[PDB]
């Protein structure tokens, strides 16, 4: 139902009750519909239009889904009802085919959060974060905005959002459903060998790292001369771009773009189910009126 | 981010007032405060933009004209009825003797139930 | 009849047409619901088909050595500390390099 | 294939996809930090950029 | 409307009362195609088309 928007599915089914019953107007409206259903004789004044409300909705129905019907108009008031409803269905189930040809060869994953912000809405996702390392120290000390709010997040469900370490979540979040809060130096590692696991979002914390020095030096001098040097000739981006790098993953193939089984159309095997039995009910539900009928016709209504 | 290069509270020729702001800044740095300045200059107008994207997933923007072909196929079909009720109005009116106030009539027959 | 409720069956799936055409309210879900059945499953088929056949016309066999180094699955191979390894250790080229990788 | 046509094409969203796209021209501030930049960098992708 | 050209539209809807009109002529020039409707009662003189 996803290749429609389902606006459209909610028009067409509005317009296949809207154009069924205009059909009904204009045949009973019409006078050359008012033909005979028995042509064996001139006539036995047994002259009858065929279109009645259950018959209305069944060239409705029938033609939206390109397998007919019965009825097919006489009177050419009533085949521009006929001529306009059929190129009303070779658009809308010639979009549906060519929309479901466009989503199974290309595809593209949608993240259902984008940030730090549309990720807070979310209380399903179960956030998490490291333990007493140097991101605890950022979210304690954070009065600032939505970042305090997750603060209440963590202090009310401690002991399993409070991974002791880095690579036992890297675990955690390959079997469950987590969301880090860690170094955007280590994402950038883990991202380029376990292409599972992408970075969503983007700077919160700009702290930097730095080459240490003890308490008085003149080195300081010369290695900010030296480190700022190796910014613009871009070796500091380059040795970046080495060890960083790993294997890659340019994921884009396809995969053979689908088998398609059960997991994409199953709802096909539900609304059969659910239509099915909703005609069973309406078989003993008739059942009962040609008892009620029969309650008036003889004597006896229900032996 | 292609590029890092960083701004910066800037110190004369050598002298210790980098030594005395390197500690402060970062007290600044850290807390909160460069972000609640930062989204205090940067702000505008918070404008909220496209619902991101539909993306050809086919909705009322493409094929909503054969709504129109559909309403404008159907108003062809009224003002028609009309013309098969007029045309064997006049034709029944030539048959037997009388006039328009029969084709009255034609409709107190054909607004009747499945005959 | 059973003879004809498979002619139903079949002849609404497969769009040709049928003989029934049923002709009252409990049997007009079941005769619509079955339609609704088929042209999901013949356009998830028609566009399915078409979304093989343009798949494998996307993809191609590799025609350079650019195109090699965007292919992590086939791994290169090459002659060992020789004259091959010679020109891809000092290549600045950065296509090359990434073949050394 | 009109539908897959508009799917496959997506707007930029690094500086080498830019490298690829010869219709949109690239504009930058003239003779300043900006061009100090791409001048001198061997990184093969902004002296593309550059060129 | 657009996958087909405005020139292929036009061309169809002329080709429409394109054989629209030559079934009809063909249809009443063939002797065959002249049949009574009314074989429950065969040999009745009622020759009429469906065309
Ligand atoms: C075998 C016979 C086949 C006949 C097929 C005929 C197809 C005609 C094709 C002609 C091609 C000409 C090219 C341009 C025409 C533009 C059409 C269009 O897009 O919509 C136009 C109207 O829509 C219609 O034209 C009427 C269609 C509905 C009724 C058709 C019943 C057919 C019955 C057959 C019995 C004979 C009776 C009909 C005789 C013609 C106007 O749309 P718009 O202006 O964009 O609306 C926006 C206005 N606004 C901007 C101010 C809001
Ligand atoms: C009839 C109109 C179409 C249906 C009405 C809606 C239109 C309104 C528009 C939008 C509103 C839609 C929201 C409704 C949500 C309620 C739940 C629901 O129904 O879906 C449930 C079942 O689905 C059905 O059972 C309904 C379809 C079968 C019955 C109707 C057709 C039968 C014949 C019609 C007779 C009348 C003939 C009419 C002739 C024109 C979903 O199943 P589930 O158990 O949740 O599975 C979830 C599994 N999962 C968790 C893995 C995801
Ligand atoms: C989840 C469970 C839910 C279900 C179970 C719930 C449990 C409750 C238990 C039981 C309740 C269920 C009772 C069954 C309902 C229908 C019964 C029936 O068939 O009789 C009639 C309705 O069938 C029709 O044909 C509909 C249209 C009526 C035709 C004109 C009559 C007046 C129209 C105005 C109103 C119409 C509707 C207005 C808009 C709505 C038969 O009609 P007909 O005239 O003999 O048909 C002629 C057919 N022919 C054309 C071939 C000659
Ligand atoms: C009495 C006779 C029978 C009439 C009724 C039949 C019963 C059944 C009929 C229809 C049933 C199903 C359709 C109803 C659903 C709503 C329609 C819709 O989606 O709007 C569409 C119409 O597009 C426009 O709005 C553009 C302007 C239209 C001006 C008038 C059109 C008539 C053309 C000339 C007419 C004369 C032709 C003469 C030719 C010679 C698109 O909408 P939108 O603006 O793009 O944006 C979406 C806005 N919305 C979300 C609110 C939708
Ligand atoms: C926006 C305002 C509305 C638009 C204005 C629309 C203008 C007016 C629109 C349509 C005009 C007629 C409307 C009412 C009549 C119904 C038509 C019909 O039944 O066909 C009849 C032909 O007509 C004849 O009776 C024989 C004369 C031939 C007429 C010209 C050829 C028809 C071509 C196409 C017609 C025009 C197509 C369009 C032309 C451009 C069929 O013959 P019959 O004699 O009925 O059969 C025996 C009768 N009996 C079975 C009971 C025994
Ligand atoms: C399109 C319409 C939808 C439904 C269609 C019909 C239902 C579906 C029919 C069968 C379901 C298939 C079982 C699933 C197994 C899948 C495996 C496969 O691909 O083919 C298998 C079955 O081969 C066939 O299917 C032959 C076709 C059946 C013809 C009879 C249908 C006519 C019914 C009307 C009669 C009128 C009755 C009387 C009426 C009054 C065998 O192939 P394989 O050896 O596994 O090859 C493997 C190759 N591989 C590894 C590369 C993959
Ligand atoms: C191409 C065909 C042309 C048009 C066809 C006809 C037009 C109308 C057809 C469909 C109208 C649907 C309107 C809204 C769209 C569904 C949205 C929804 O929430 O569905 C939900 C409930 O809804 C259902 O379960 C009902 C399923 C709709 C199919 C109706 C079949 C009845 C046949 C009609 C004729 C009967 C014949 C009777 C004869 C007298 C189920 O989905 P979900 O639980 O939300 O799943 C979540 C996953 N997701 C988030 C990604 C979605
Ligand atoms: C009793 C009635 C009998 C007739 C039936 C009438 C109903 C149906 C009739 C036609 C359907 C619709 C009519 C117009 C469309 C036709 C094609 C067209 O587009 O125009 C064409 C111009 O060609 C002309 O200008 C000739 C126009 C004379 C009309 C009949 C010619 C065809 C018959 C004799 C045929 C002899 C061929 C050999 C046969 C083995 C355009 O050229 P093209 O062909 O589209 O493209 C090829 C050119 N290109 C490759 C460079 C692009
Ligand atoms: C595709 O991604 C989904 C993401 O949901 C994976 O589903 C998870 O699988 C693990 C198995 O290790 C389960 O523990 C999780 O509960 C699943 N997440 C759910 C159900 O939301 C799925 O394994 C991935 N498939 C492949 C082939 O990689
Ligand atoms: C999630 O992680 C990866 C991504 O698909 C899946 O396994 C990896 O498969 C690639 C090859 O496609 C290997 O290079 C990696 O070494 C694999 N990593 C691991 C950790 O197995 C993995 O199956 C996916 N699903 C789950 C449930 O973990
Ligand atoms: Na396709
Ligand atoms: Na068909
Ligand atoms: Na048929
Ligand atoms: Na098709």
């Amino acid at each position: 139902l996803n290749p429609l928007s389902p606006d459209i599915w909610m028009y067409v089914l509005l317009a296949c009750l809207g154009v069924s019953c205009v059909l009904f107007v204009i045949a009973r409206f019409s006078p050359y519909e008012w033909y005979n259903p028995h042509p064996c004789n001139p006539d036995s004044d047994v002259v009858e239009n065929n279109f009645t409300l259950l018959n209305s909705f069944w060239f409705g129905v029938g033609a939206l889904m390109q397998q007919g019907s019965e009825l097919m108009p006489k009177a050419l008031s009533t085949r521009i009802v006929g001529g306009i409803w059929w190129f009303f269905t070779l658009i809308i189930i010639s979009s549906y085919t060519a929309n479901l040809a466009a989503f199974l060869t290309v595809e593209r994953m949608e993240s259902p959060i984008d940030s730090a912000d549309d990720l807070a809405k979310q209380t399903k996702i179960e956030y998490g974060a490291v333990e007493d390392g140097a991101t605890m120290t950022f979210f304690k000390k954070s009065k600032i905005s939505t970042y305090d709010k997750m603060w209440a997040f963590m202090s009310s469900r401690r002991q399993s959002v409070l991974v002791k370490s880095n690579e036992e979540g890297i675990q955690r979040v390959l079997t469950s459903d987590y969301a880090f809060l860690m170094e955007s130096t280590t994402i950038e590692f883990v991202t380029q060998r376990n292409c599972n696991l992408t970075q969503i979002g983007g700077l919160i914390d700009s702290k930097g790292y730095g080459v240490g020095t003890p308490m008085g030096s003149p080195y300081r001098d010369k290695i900010t001369i030296a480190i700022l040097q190796l910014q613009e000739e871009g070796k500091l981006h380059m040795m970046k771009e080495k060890w960083w790098r790993g294997n890659g993953c340019p994921e884009e193939e396809s995969k053979e773009a689908s088998a398609l089984g059960v997991q994409n159309i199953g709802g096909i095997f539900i609304v059969l189910a659910a239509g099915l039995v909703l005609s069973v009910f309406v078989a003993v539900g008739e059942f009962l009126y040609k008892s009620k009928k029969n309650a008036q016709l003889e004597k006896r209504s229900f032996c | 981010l292609i590029d890092s290069k960083g701004y910066g509270v800037g110190t004369p020729m050598g002298s210790p007032y980098r030594d005395k702001i390197t500690i402060a800044i970062l007290q600044l740095q850290e807390e909160g405060k460069l972000h609640m300045m930062k989204e205090k200059w940067w702000r505008g107008n918070g404008c909220p933009e496209e619902e991101s994207k539909e993306a050809s997933a086919l909705g009322v923007q493409n094929i909503g004209g054969i709504f129109i072909v559909l309403a404008a196929g159907l108003v062809l079909s009224v003002f028609v009825a009309v013309g098969e009720f007029l045309y064997k109005s006049k034709k029944n009116a030539q048959l037997e003797k009388r006039s328009f106030c029969s084709a009255m009539v034609e409709e107190l027959r054909m607004s009747l139930k499945c005959q």
